[PDB]
């Protein structure tokens, strides 16, 4: 387990500046993020081992998202991941 | 400037890079991998928080509580499929 709470709150203050969050609700959000981090990191590990790849690249994270998220949610996550990497390299 | 700032993200690219590089997931983690993963986790937080805030304001509340997250996820096909039930 890691804490993403202060970063979850940063996202809350972007999308709903005027809405707060209770301690238990933040706990649920943090448990959600941890759970997904593990699933995507573990799947990326699998995928890199399957094809004898030394390196987990943004491509392995993108394939991991498609193996883990439901199709429609995946397509949005892949678009947000790709948007970030395109900005980062710009 | 941070990797997060460069990527246009609130979620912590540096920390997620360290989390991946310590989880012994592969020999190497590329520069892009933690940016992409941080962006995905940020997107999922932002969907859940946007819908749970909407539920709070629809309830005439000023704070997201667990029921609002539960209603947000329940009333979304994809989030229900991903997260299943919220306790």
């Amino acid at each position: 387990v890691e804490t993403y709470k202060i970063y979850i709150f940063k996202v809350l203050k972007q999308v709903h500046p005027d809405i707060g969050i209770s301690s238990k609700a933040m706990g649920i959000m943090n448990s959600f993020i941890n759970d997904i981090f593990e699933k995507l990191a573990q799947e990326s590990s699998k995928l890199a081992r399957y094809n004898k790849k030394p390196t987990i690249t943004s491509r392995e994270i993108q394939t991991a998202v498609r193996l883990v998220l439901p199709g429609e949610l995946a397509k949005h996550a892949v678009s947000e991941g790709t948007k970030a990497v395109t900005k980062f390299t710009s | 400037t941070s990797r997060s700032s460069k990527a246009g993200l609130q979620f912590p690219v540096g920390r997620i890079a360290r989390f991946l590089k310590a989880g012994k997931y592969a020999e190497r983690v590329g520069a892009g991998a933690p940016v992409y993963l941080a962006a995905v986790l940020e997107y999922l937080a932002a969907e859940v928080l946007e819908l749970a805030g909407n539920a709070a304001r629809d309830n005439k509340k000023t704070r997201i509580v667990p029921r609002h997250i539960q209603l947000a996820v329940r009333n979304d096909e994809e989030l229900s499929k991903l997260l299943g039930d919220v306790t």
